[PDB]
């Protein structure tokens, strides 16, 4: 009944970013930690332990 | 005719080859029933490989250059290959007549260490009636022919007694033969009353397939060999009845059907997935 | 009534405010960027041993050992390493939809088709608490902590477990739909859920109130995975499709979907950096997206059946696959 | 050193009990139970094996089957069904009385049949047919206020079909009427894999278990004719 009404009231007022901040951290984040990943950086064959 | 032998040879060598490494490449095809599969293919490279050659160059040169000891070499290895080329089919057929009757007990039946002493079993026994009484004298025959061409070093045909001739040719083709008959026409029954079953069932909304699949199977077989496994008694026990020429043409005849295993044993769609992954 | 008119102007305001904060989309702010390239990779490990298909996998804290589930009704922790098996468990029940591996590597949890979340103590193997109380089958069960785990099940329903005591502590309602896979943030604070109704859902674990809603799916949603930098996740649903979506500007980014494919999606998971996003689909193999370009990388095939699970270690040296061909696959 | 060998033994040893496990996996046959409310679902299991899951083990000579009653999860939607590709046969019962009661309940039953046939991981499955109480509907049709006319236009134009009573015709007629709305829905959806088999039974009944010891021979036989290119 009045639950729904409610619960969409309460996520109504919440503090909303513009969408560029957020798309330049996430592509800010993901170059900064782009130097330790394995799989997209392959890796030398004498530290691969799976090898 | 060195063109035709020729395509003979790569016809017989590619599809083998081609079915075997199928076989062995992918997991999805490593069955039960393969492993028959794959020893057929196996005994029919080795044909292909080994006494096709020869014997092409034999009857087209027509003379021997090597000595005797490859000329029994080379008749002990086409012996055991054809005998060995014809128990796989009854193998497989009796398999096959197992999976049908009893549905239930077939998983249990056949496992695969059970399997892999079958084909030992059966190779065992081609090859105790090819190299055993050939590599000893036991075979040689009597007249005076046969001892002039046993002592010539440059020239040797196959000239054998009537137990011999006998002996093998009841190993190695009319033992195999009514087991594959009696199979297949229960097979056939089994699969008439299932479809009358179907018929009787539900034939208000809704036998060609199974006569051309065992027609196709049990023919190619016999007209193959068949008439070559008939004149092997007739020469023997009638003199001057069978010319030299005839014998050969039917012997040859009866090497066409290693190539044609792959053709009716690899119509799968597993294996049409198989073939069309690689080399395409 | 009145109210249901009433409820849907509310859904109007929130639809305008979202309009109105995109400013740029995400594909024009990154297309300066280098793209990282083709992506090949080759099996390293093959194991063997289950009788029949598999669901759930989870790896190790440690990267070294991983856990899997089978239709035979058995667990096992294999050794990725030296590629031998570890323990092998019977289960009660040959039905089980989920596994997983506790951080502190004491404890192992399963559950399925019966309403119960097992819990299996390795370094004592036999079973140390059952855990009752939902009226539907499970679909994931998290480990928490050492103490404490969260579940949800298919009664549209996610709830908070208390190992010590075998009582249920919070449980979350608001879907609709069968619930069907979760994913915890690194710092345990925070979790989202992905039901049957097209909608994923943002969970409190200490106050236990659902915070946001995301409704950018059409169809069912299959798999759930979360951003490392905590702010982001994607998603998994039956249209072929992947979407990024955000929590704080609350609204999808980025789609990934190619008109060549017509197949459902299984598994999602993501890489150590967040650059290489993994999906496996229901045309016998895995795909290698760009997350900031939704351009394909590169494709994992060697699976005779469909992939339903999916894992990449902590430290990020190599991903796991598994199959309905009973069969699990290590690709370096 | 050491660590290897005892790592290889222990490998070993879970190897022979997964050797020895896999025979008996192999072995036993697998069977589903579904069906809607008050069809009688619950009588059949028990007359059978006296001979949120329930799992019934029965054995026939020296043949193992094992049959799952899943109803503990109970709604229209079924996303738990792409679990059950694997089984041999599905079991379904039906009461075949239930025309004239409104929440209509042979519809439903009707409809349930269709989205099961036509499911996409149910391809080749095939489905065992039970209608149940079949004295229940002789009774209503022998001097019966409501008529199946009434609730089923198309029973106007309808015919007897091989038909083999045992009965007064309109039962037989009423049988067979029911009997064909469920093959027809079979016929047209799929080519070979799987094919539906009807029965009719009732609470006094003992060859039930044969009856389903048959159709799983048949359903194996079948599979392997069609494997070999046979039918
Ligand atoms: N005369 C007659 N009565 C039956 C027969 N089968 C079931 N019944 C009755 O109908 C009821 C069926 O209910 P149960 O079998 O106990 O359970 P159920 O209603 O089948 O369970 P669901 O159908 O799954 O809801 C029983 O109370 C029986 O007395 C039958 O063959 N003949
Ligand atoms: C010269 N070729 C040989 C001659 C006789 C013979 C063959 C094959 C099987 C037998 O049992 C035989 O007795 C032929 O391949």
């Amino acid at each position: 009944a009045r639950k729904l009404v409610e619960q969409l009231k309460m996520e109504a007022n919440i503090d909303r970013i513009k969408v560029s901040k957020a798309a330049a951290d996430l592509m800010a984040y993901c170059e900064a930690h782009a130097k330790e990943d394995p799989l997209l950086t392959p890796v030398p064959a004498s530290e691969n332990p799976f090898r | 005719m060195g063109i035709v032998m020729s395509l003979i040879v790569l016809a017989i060598v590619f599809g083998n080859v081609l079915v075997i490494t199928a076989i062995a490449k992918f997991e999805r095809l490593q069955t039960v029933t393969n492993y028959f599969i794959t020893s057929l293919a196996c005994a029919d490279l080795v044909m292909g490989l080994a006494v096709v050659p020869f014997g092409a160059a034999h009857i087209l040169t027509k003379t021997w250059t090597f000595g005797n000891f490859w000329c029994e070499f080379w008749t002990s290895i086409d012996v055991l290959c054809v005998t060995a080329s014809i128990e796989t089919l009854c193998v497989i057929a009796v398999d096959r007549y197992f999976a049908i009757t009893s549905p239930f007990k077939y998983q249990s039946l056949l496992t695969k260490n059970k399997a892999r002493v079958i084909i030992l079993m059966v190779w065992i026994v081609s090859g105790l009636t090819s190299f055993l009484p050939i590599q000893m004298h036991w075979y040689r025959a009597t007249h005076q022919e046969a001892i002039n061409c046993y002592a010539e070093e440059t020239c040797c045909d196959f000239f054998t007694n009537q137990a011999y001739a006998i002996a093998s040719s009841i190993v190695s083709f009319y033992v195999p033969l009514v087991i594959m008959v009696f199979v297949y026409s229960r097979v056939f029954q089994e699969a008439k009353r299932q479809l009358q079953k179907i018929d009787k069932s539900e034939g208000r909304f809704h036998e060609h397939k199974a006569l051309k699949t065992l027609g196709i199977i049990m023919g190619t077989f016999t007209l193959c060999w068949l008439p070559f496994f008939i004149v092997n008694i007739v020469h023997v026990i009638q003199d001057n009845l069978i010319r030299k020429e005839v014998y050969i043409l039917l012997n040859w005849i009866g090497y066409v059907n290693s190539g044609f295993n792959p053709l009716i044993y690899c119509r799968s769609p597993d294996f049409r997935i198989a073939f069309q992954e690689l080399l395409c | 009534d009145q109210l249901r008119q009433e409820a849907e102007q509310l859904k109007n305001q929130i639809r305008d405010a979202r309009k109105a904060c995109a400013d740029a989309t995400l594909s024009q702010i990154t297309n300066n960027i280098d793209p990282v390239g083709r992506i090949q990779m080759r099996t390293r490990r093959t194991l063997r041993g289950h009788l029949a298909k598999i669901y759930a996998m989870h790896w190790g804290t440690d990267s070294r050992l991983l856990v899997s589930a089978s239709q035979d009704g058995k667990l096992i922790i294999w050794d990725s390493y030296t590629t031998n098996k570890v323990h092998a468990i019977p289960l009660r029940s040959s039905w089980v939809m989920t596994c997983a591996y506790a951080p502190s590597g004491n404890y192992v949890a399963c559950g399925g088709l019966d309403n119960i979340c097992s819990i299996y103590n390795l370094k004592t193997v036999r079973v140390s608490r059952e855990l009752a109380g939902h009226t539907g089958y499970l679909s994931c069960c998290r480990f928490l902590d050492d103490n404490q785990i969260v579940t949800s099940s298919g009664d549209t329903t996610c709830a908070l477990w208390d190992i010590e005591t075998g009582q249920q502590t919070t449980t979350f309602t608001g879907h609709t739909g069968d619930v069907m896979s979760l994913s915890l943030a690194p710092d345990t604070r925070l979790f989202v859920s992905g039901a049957c109704d097209a909608s994923a859902k943002l969970w409190d674990v200490r106050e236990g109130m659902c915070r946001q809603t995301f409704t950018g799916h059409e169809s069912d949603i299959n798999a759930i995975c979360f951003f490392p930098n905590g702010n982001a996740f994607a998603t998994g649903s039956d249209d072929a499709t992947c979407r990024l979506f955000d929590l704080r500007a609350d609204q999808e980014l980025m789609t990934y979907s190619h008109d060549n494919i017509i197949c459902g999606i299984t598994s999602v998971s993501f890489s150590k950096s967040g650059r290489l996003l993994l999906a496996g689909y229901d045309d016998f193999n895995c795909n290698v997206w760009d997350a900031l370009k939704a351009d394909r990388a590169g494709v994992l095939a060697g699976h005779d059946n469909r992939v339903s699970c999916l894992g990449v270690t902590d430290d990020g040296m190599a991903v796991a696959t598994g199959s309905w061909d009973s069969f699990l696959k290590i690709w370096n | 050193r050491n660590e290897e060998k005892a790592q290889r033994e222990a490998n070993k040893k879970i190897e022979k009990q997964l050797q020895k496990d896999k025979q008996v996996y192999r072995a036993t046959h697998r069977l589903l139970l579904l069906g809607a409310g008050e069809s009688g679902k619950s009588t059949i299991v028990k007359q059978m094996r006296i001979l949120g899951i329930f799992e019934t083990k029965f054995q026939v000579d020296k043949v193992n089957f094992h049959m799952f009653d899943v109803g503990g999860q109970r709604d229209e939607r079924r996303k738990w069904i792409q679990c059950f590709n694997d089984v041999t046969a599905i079991i379904f019962v039906v009461a075949s009385s239930s025309y004239n009661m409104v929440i209509n309940r042979l519809q439903e039953a009707l409809n349930l049949f269709k989205s099961i046939w036509n499911n996409r991981w149910l391809r080749t499955i095939s489905v065992i047919l039970f209608l149940n109480k079949q004295d229940l509907l002789a009774e209503k049709v022998l001097a019966g206020k409501s008529k199946i006319e009434d609730y089923f236009p198309e029973f106007a134009r309808y015919t007897t079909p091989d038909a083999t009573p045992e009965e007064d015709p309109r039962v037989t007629r009423a049988k067979y009427f029911i009997r064909d709305e469920f093959l027809r829905i079979s016929t047209a959806s799929g080519d070979g894999r799987h094919y539906c088999y009807p029965h009719f039974t009732c609470a006094v009944d003992t060859e039930n278990i044969r009856r389903v010891f048959n159709d799983c021979r048949d359903i194996i036989q079948r599979m392997h004719l069609r494997q070999y290119e046979l039918l």
